[PDB]
């Protein structure tokens, strides 16, 4: 009885309903947050949530067909049972029963797991992302250096400083504009190290 | 000697050797014959026996054939394959990207049972792709490995476990099968027997011997010793065969109404039918040897048996029990006793044919069903083979191995030893085998079993330690996939020179010496006794006589990158680990010199990796010249041997071919006549002998850093050649075909100037970063331009120009010059994809400098960054004027336990400076069991030590007293092998003395100019908007959990809101940064990331009501 | 370097706010009773029945 | 509360979506199971990618160009029902099976 | 027929329409007898002789028979790296474009304004400058109460007075 009052004073004690949890209408995502996109070549690539609402829209057009033709019971309720499994495979798939698999049996990426796991959402792109203005190489002894200091390569520095470069450039009458300053920063004329 | 044109390499070696190493690739190349059923193979196999051997393409057709119809009335069967030759070459296959592969034809035929009749075709069943003379296979034109997997054989598998709440001994079978369902015998902590039968609950023993047929009284007289049994008998209560059975199909089949006929089939055809259950040939060989049942039967009927099951639940009693010995009835006696199941007894290997013939089984496995499919439909008396197959799904079944597999891998081409160690690979990941972050701890260790079959140093260091290893030296593989190792046998205390080759478990029988135990020049053993290896890797001291094998060399446990170490006992085992693993990255250099101080390994590594132009035939050679050999055999007839000129390996690296023959040298069978990447007069070389100093040095030097001389960058020591590959291909959109031109859209008459006549580059033009190669437009159809674009293009005078221009141009930070281009085109009949009308592929090729951030290496692990290249006048300079080339520090040697660099250091020296012992009044006494011509060596010598058989630390120091001088009498390296230097800088003497010698360092293919990379603003990913990732793109870095922690630690609360919000996801943000950044003026306030709106958009998605509230 | 467009076109125009077309509202009804309000052009002819 | 998220929040709340919040976050039902033509590669009439339902595929156009201009700017097509705006409304609009 | 127009209307994410997978299906079933009773894989010149359609039509059905690849596959091997993290997106704001083409409205601005009143307006409301909406020479000729050949003529000098170097040199580089 205690572990059955947490979930009855949960429904009580706020304004929620208990209906919630049957659906009568399904939420369809965004088409940018599951692109088909086209590739070099013609080649398409595209989302697999397409999949699994693709199969909910067939099923549940299949089954007006059959309310609306006055079909007998077993065929009727092997309807019902498949659109069930399907809505289910796209909230959560695999999690009762075997997953939905693509070619080459690979199981689709259904809603829950964009979310869950070390490569989901949350973790892979709120907590930590990739950075623009940002460099990498190897490191070597700086001897010479006193504490402060570090020797900064200046291939490296001239694309981590390139906005930087380009407003002085044009300031200094190097260049006449963005456009040629950017163009004079990409092949390296030799103004572009004393303005570096 | 042996091979025959070798150079002199005096050996520091003590001992003789009874046998030769193997060839080096006959792990791939019997496999694959074997697999396809040539007649080297088959009389190869009628050596050891006449046993009527057939192929792995035989056995798998006849385990197919026949296949018959449900009714029974027509069957078809296949026979026969035949192969013919292959369709093109290994370089016009590599040149024209095809596949190297040879037609395959069966004979088919079919039987019509009612009338009789019998219909015989020849079909084909597809272009098989063969192996080539290397080991390799050339799958759409690039070279690539077939890795041998690692796998526990099928059998049965006693173990036990004690328990820790009544502590008591449980014991358990499994036994496995290769396509089947498992059963598995407990024994619980209560006094009974129980089984698991494909994985479902548990039930009495009792029960699966009533289902198989025996009654009450035949289970008391079989099992008659066993209380547990008599106990387990008593408490089933159920009483019956129809019982039993129908307990049995209560749970087997859950939900099926039980009929009498299914219940009583379904045990049968459950294990004992061949549709469902087949452990292999492999897996009934051991359970026949587990269990003592057929002796000297060949193996055949590879289904379980009925006596297999009632011996598996005896040895089951009668080990917990605690018995030492059994026999079943009708059979020999077997000891009693538990199972270890990384014991390479019971580890397995599936070789390159048996992969490839598995993945024949699969496609065979879905053409039969077709055949069955299209059998019924058909009309009977109008059909034939020719109609009843489909050879697509074994097409297809054969090409997503080669293509698409874990275990089918791209070569590894640096330099011949990564090639030659990537064959020779046991890894026991893959399809099939364990995963990496579900496999144990217990696997990844080195057990003692596998002495002489895998070596305990080479493997990677990553996370994949313990689960990739290499072959030994002289280790063969079975027929059935377990790894042979040779012995000496020695009989009556005298070593005989037979050898036998043992696998694991009749080594664990015998009792083996050592292979540098004395002999007294006969066989017969000088100590009384003599140090063994027991049954369970214990080491122990017998008498002489108890001995019965001996290993055939030391260095029988290593492999082939370890046995090039020089004084490996030397070095610690992690620093042995990261040298062999360092020795397959180094580079190939233009010029390549061999070492001074080597093994004896270098030769053989050299001519069986296959880098080397071998004569194949003796003569004497008639005509050379850069591009060609030809020699002129000893009757009439001639043949001429191209060289691979500057070519691109897989790796990017070069792959020349020089020949090092004279214009009219007689060759021999066997001999180097052209020289590789990596080699120097036919024998392994990887890098360069340097003159080092082992002090520290003003700090450029600190942790593991290297001070080079600028010698080697005047002098081209380190010096390689790198090829790049750039491809585009003009294919047909939608809206036309894209073309390949120089009439590109609006660019200037400079950045046309090097590009002929049909828009490529010219070969040998020098190209920069930016620069055009192949110059494409695209046809693009009609857009609205903007009303300032507009009006330029009126005031301009410029028009609209439909097409839009994608050229390829050379990628940020790459030059070199172009020397060679290769064009493919449609109308010129070359096999391209659909659509694609035009291909162009532009060969770069530059030479690069050593410089500092490359990394070095020598061969005991001793790898390091170059921090500075000092000039040539301020390095320490020995007393002749000779500056110094590498100067390495003082404090990574001792705590790293890799002193074989320093004395790979002073024999060095002593090769290089040379030497001469003093015989006069007689040898000295350290000298005594140096070999003779040891005893005087001239001024750059080649030496040999060999790896657990070399020079001693007496002879070092005997050498290092007695040695030359240089041109006037003035020996500059003291007795203990350290000099007195003069700072290059001050001028004044280093005031105590340095170690000198030459070391042998070599440039790993780590280098700064692939490393290096830095991104302002690119390319944005697509559903959330934060910059894609790598150095192929433009690239951001990620900035991760742990460095966000490292920010809020600090108290940053700016930095990182600025690097989360608008340096990835604030899209409007970005823009405005850059505009602010350009105009100069203040970087303005973030926004909400585009993530976070992602997030709420799945959150919304799957039906929350997430929401976010003002106040 | 694998680069895909979704097919879509991007325009570069300042996102005013002042000179707009004229437009009318239209109002539809469906067979349980709801409203919807549909912004049409002004010089455009309005549809009998629309999917709401 | 906010729903264009400028950067003054107080909370966020989490619940349990019934059919009419589902329904009213919709902006209109699909009811086929098609993505794209073929032939055209253009988005299909009441499919998964429906520029009635989910916005229009390039900036300030209807899906028949009757209307292609920030002129014409929140308004309606009267023959395809596009409404004309911005091209990033396709990963702001759901819409509801029924 | 039942189940195999169903599943030709639903087993593809981009719908090919029944009679185009009827001549995908003949085609593939002429492919296979080619490829059986020839021993290497026919040409496209035999497939469209074998069929009776031309050699450029085979192509167009053998292009509409691909399905797509998924995005969210991964393409590594240990990296555990989807593909849609490798696809950059080609149609994104570039931000040194949106900043040039800001500069550029600001420049093509000035040098308009340093003509006269009249003269820059008819430039501007001929190329739509000002609204997006280019007029034409009639409504600009209403628009200031001068005639439509007028109007192109002084247009015409305009464009004359723009062509010149020292109008045009500091636009050059926007091209
Ligand atoms: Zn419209």
């Amino acid at each position: 009885a205690l572990k059955r009052l947490k979930v009855v004073a949960a429904f009580q004690q706020s304004g929620n309903s208990p209906m919630g949890m049957v659906l009568d209408a399904v939420p369809v995502i965004p088409p940018e947050l599951r692109p088909m996109v086209q590739l070099d070549g013609g080649r398409f690539a595209t989302s697999d949530l397409n999949d699994l609402y693709r199969r909910v829209i067939n099923r549940n057009n299949r089954l007006k067909r059959l309310i609306d033709l006055g079909a007998p019971e077993i065929i009727v309720n092997n309807e019902k049972r498949m659109l069930q499994e399907s809505v289910d495979a796209l909230f959560d798939n695999g999690r009762r029963g075997r997953p939905v698999t693509g070619p080459g049996n690979r199981p689709l990426k259904s809603l829950s797991d964009l979310l869950k796991g070390k490569q989901g959402r949350f973790r892979q792109n709120l907590l930590g992302k990739r950075v623009d203005y940002s460099g990498r190489s190897v490191i070597v002894v700086g001897p010479q250096l006193k504490l402060h200091q570090c020797g900064l390569p200046k291939l490296m520095a001239l694309e981590l400083f390139k906005p930087f470069v380009m407003k002085r450039l044009v300031d200094l009458n190097h260049a006449q504009n963005i456009k040629s300053a950017k163009r004079m920063v990409e092949r390296q004329r030799p103004q572009v190290w004393d303005v570096l | 000697n042996s091979v025959p044109g070798a150079p002199n390499r005096v050996s520091f070696a003590k001992l003789r050797e009874p046998l030769e190493v193997p060839g080096l690739l006959d792990v791939q190349t019997d496999s694959f014959e074997w697999l396809i059923g040539s007649p080297r193979w088959r009389e190869s196999a009628a050596e050891r026996g006449d046993v009527n051997p057939v192929g792995g393409l035989e056995e798998v057709l006849y385990e197919l054939s026949p296949i018959e119809d449900f009714s029974g009335s027509m069957s078809l069967s296949f026979s026969d394959p035949r192969f013919d030759d292959v369709k093109a070459p290994v370089d016009e296959c590599k040149d024209k990207d095809m596949t190297y592969a040879a037609p395959l034809f069966v004979t088919a035929e079919f039987i019509n049972n009612n009338t009789g009749e019998i219909k015989s075709q020849t079909v084909f069943m597809g272009d098989f792709p063969m192996m080539t003379e290397k080991g390799t296979f050339i799958i759409n034109g690039t070279e690539r490995v077939v890795v041998s997997q690692l796998v526990r054989s099928p059998g049965v598998y006693f173990d036990e476990t004690i328990d820790k709440s009544t502590d008591k001994t449980l014991h358990s079978v499994k036994v496995i099968p290769s396509r089947g369902a498992w059963l598995e015998f407990d024994v619980d902590k209560r006094d009974t027997v129980g089984v698991r039968i494909d994985r479902k609950r548990r039930q009495p023993v009792t029960v699966l011997l009533k289902a198989l047929g025996w009654t009450s009284e035949q289970i008391v007289e079989r099992f008659g010793f066993s209380e547990i049994m008599r106990s387990t008998l008593e408490k089933d209560n159920t009483v019956g065969t129809d019982e039993a059975l129908l307990d049995i199909y209560r749970k087997l089949r859950p939900g099926e109404p039980p009929t009498k006929e299914s219940a009583q089939t379904l045990l049968e055809n459950l294990f004992f039918k061949e549709k469902r259950y087949d452990l292999a040939r492999v897996g009934r060989y051991k359970v026949n040897k587990k269990l003592g049942l057929h002796v000297g039967e060949p193996i055949t009927s590879s289904t379980l048996t009925e006596e297999d099951v009632v011996a598996t639940i005896e040895y089951l009693v009668r080990l917990h029990e605690g018995q030492t010995t059994m026999t079943v009835p009708g059979g020999v006696e077997v000891p009693v006793e538990t199972d270890d199941i990384d014991h390479f007894g019971n580890r397995r290997l599936r070789t390159v044919g048996e992969l490839i013939q598995n993945q024949i089984r699969v496609g065979m496995s879905r053409m039969e069903r077709v055949v069955r499919e299209r059998m019924t439909t058909q009309d009977v008396e109008a059909i034939t083979p020719q109609t009843l197959i489909n050879i697509r799904p074994v097409v297809a079944a054969i090409k997503e191995f080669f293509g698409t597999s874990q275990l089918s891998q791209f070569m590894d081409q640096n330099n011949p030893l990564s090639g030659l160690t990537h064959k020779r690979r046991l890894s026991a990941l893959g399809p099939g085998g364990l995963s990496r972050e579900r496999a144990g701890l217990e696997v990844r260790d080195v057990h003692p079993s596998h002495y002489g079959r895998m070596c305990p140093i080479e493997t990677p260091e990553g996370p994949n330690i313990g689960l990739i290893g290499s072959l030994s030296v002289y280790a063969r593989v079975n027929p059935f996939g377990f790894i042979e190792t040779p012995y000496r046998k020695v009989v009556d205390g005298v070593v005989s020179d037979e050898i036998v080759y043992l696998t694991a478990d009749e080594e664990d029988r015998h009792v083996v010496a050592q292979a540098n135990s004395p002999i007294d020049a006969d066989g017969r053993f000088v100590e009384p006794r003599v140090l063994v290896r027991r049954k369970a890797g214990e080491v122990e001291y017998v008498p002489s006589s108890e001995v019965d094998y001996m290993d055939v060399s030391p260095r029988q446990m290593v492999s082939v990158a370890t046995a090039m170490i020089p004084f490996l006992e030397h070095d610690d085992a992690n620093r042995a680990l990261m040298g062999a693993n360092m020795q397959r990255q180094a580079v190939p250099l233009v010029r390549s010199e061999a070492p001074l101080v080597g093994t004896g390994m270098e030769l053989r590594a050299a001519i069986d990796a296959g880098d080397v132009v071998v004569a194949e035939e003796s003569g004497v050679i008639e005509e050379v010249s850069a591009d060609y050999i030809t020699v002129m055999h000893d009757n009439g007839t001639r043949r001429t041997y191209r060289m691979r000129k500057f070519a691109r390996s897989n790796h990017g690296t070069c792959a020349n071919q020089c020949p090092i023959v004279d214009a009219g040298d007689r060759v021999e069978a066997g001999q180097v006549i052209a020289d590789g990447p990596c080699t120097d007069d036919g024998e392994m070389a990887l890098g360069k002998n340097l003159l080092v100093a082992i002090m520290p040095w003003e700090g450029h030097n600190y942790e593991d850093a290297i001070i080079l001389s600028n010698r080697l960058v005047e002098e081209d020591v380190l010096t390689s050649i790198h090829i790049e590959e750039h491809e585009i291909d003009a294919r047909d959109t939608k809206l036309g075909a894209e073309e390949i031109t120089r009439d590109i859209p609006n660019i200037s008459d400079e950045v046309l100037a090097d590009l002929d006549e049909r828009g490529i580059v010219r070969i040998g033009a020098e190209v920069r970063d930016g620069d055009i190669l192949v110059g494409k437009v695209t046809p693009k159809g009609e857009t609205e331009l903007t009303p300032e674009e507009r009006l330029l293009r009126a005031i301009f005078g410029e028009k609209a120009r439909e097409v839009r221009d994608t050229s390829l141009k050379v990628p940020h930070g790459e030059s070199g010059k172009v020397i060679g281009i290769r064009v493919f085109s449609r109308e010129d009949e070359d096999e391209l994809p659909a659509g694609v009308n035009e291909l162009v592929r532009v060969y770069v090729a530059q030479k690069r400098k050593i410089s500092d951030g490359d990394k070095l290496a020598g061969r005991h692990g001793n790898k390091g960054v170059i921090g500075k290249i000092l000039p040539v006048e301020d390095m320490p300079f020995l007393a002749d004027g000779t500056p110094v080339d590498i100067i390495l520090n003082t404090h990574g040697v001792p705590r790293r336990m890799n002193i074989g660099q320093i004395l790979e250091t002073h024999l060095g020296w002593c090769a290089h400076s040379g030497w001469k012992v003093d015989a006069a009044k007689g040898v000295p006494d350290w000298a005594a069991r140096l070999p003779d011509e040891l005893l005087e060596a001239q001024p750059n010598a080649i030496v040999s030590t060999p790896v657990f058989d070399g020079a001693q630390e007496a002879e070092l120091q005997g050498l290092l007293s007695c040695t030359l001088p240089n041109r006037d009498g003035d020996v500059l390296v003291d007795a203990d092998g350290k000099a007195m230097l003069f700072d290059g800088r001050s001028g004044e003497p280093f005031p105590y003395p340095v170690t000198v010698g030459y070391m042998y360092i070599m440039k790993l293919h780590h280098l700064v100019d692939d490393k290096i990379h830095a991104r302002s603003t690119g390319p944005y990913s697509m559903i959330t908007q934060q910059p894609l990732g790598g150095k192929a793109q433009f690239g951001g870095q990620r900035f991760g959990e742990m460095e966000c922690w490292a920010m809020q630690a600090y108290g940053a609360a700016y930095t990182l809101q600025e690097l989360l919000t608008i340096k990835s996801d604030d899209t409007v943000g970005r823009v405005k940064v850059y505009e602010a950044i350009v105009k100069g003026e203040n970087i303005p306030e973030p926004g909400i990331p585009e993530s976070f709106k992602v997030l709420l958009k799945e959150l919304q998605s799957l039906c929350l009501n997430v929401e976010v509230l003002s106040s | 370097v694998l680069r895909g467009s979704r097919l879509g076109a991007v325009s570069y125009e300042t996102d005013r706010n002042h000179d707009l077309a004229p437009r009318q509202i239209a109002r539809y009804r469906t067979d349980n009773g709801e409203e919807f309000e549909v912004p049409f052009a002004d010089d455009a002819e309005i549809p009998g029945t629309w999917l709401c | 509360g906010a729903m264009l998220d400028v950067n003054f929040f107080d909370e966020l709340r989490i619940g349990l979506a019934t059919a009419e919040d589902i329904r009213q976050w919709s902006y209109g039902e699909v009811k086929k199971p098609e993505t794209i033509n073929y032939r055209t590669l253009k988005p299909e009439k009441d499919g998964l990618f429906c520029e009635k339902i989910f916005g229009p595929t390039r900036d300030w156009e209807c899906y028949c160009g009757k209307y292609k201009r920030v002129r014409f700017k929140g308004i309606i097509c009267e023959r395809c029902g596009v409404e004309v705006t911005r091209a990033k409304v396709r990963r702001e609009r759901m819409g509801h099976i029924e | 027929q039942a189940i195999t127009r169903a599943m030709a209307d639903q087993a593809r994410t981009i719908r090919i329409p029944v009679h185009m997978v009827e001549v995908i299906n003949k085609l593939g079933r002429i492919q296979r007898e080619l490829l059986q009773d020839l021993g290497r894989e026919p040409t496209p010149e035999e497939l469209a002789k074998e069929m009776d359609i031309t050699p450029e039509k085979v192509l167009e059905i053998q292009q509409y028979a691909r399905e797509p690849i998924s995005l969210d596959q991964t393409i590594g091997d240990e990296g555990d790296s989807q593909l849609g993290d490798f696809i950059e997106d080609s149609e994104a704001v570039v931000a040194v474009d949106a900043v040039s083409f800001t500069l550029l409205q600001d420049q093509l601005q000035s040098v308009l304004d340093t003509l006269s009143e009249r003269e820059a307006g008819v430039v501007r409301l001929r190329f739509g400058l000002t609204d997006g909406q280019p007029r034409t020479l009639d409504e600009i000729g209403q628009v200031y109460g001068v005639t439509r050949e007028r109007i192109r003529q002084i247009e015409s000098k305009t464009m004359s007075k723009l062509r010149h170097p020292s109008r045009s040199q500091v636009l050059r580089d926007y091209l």
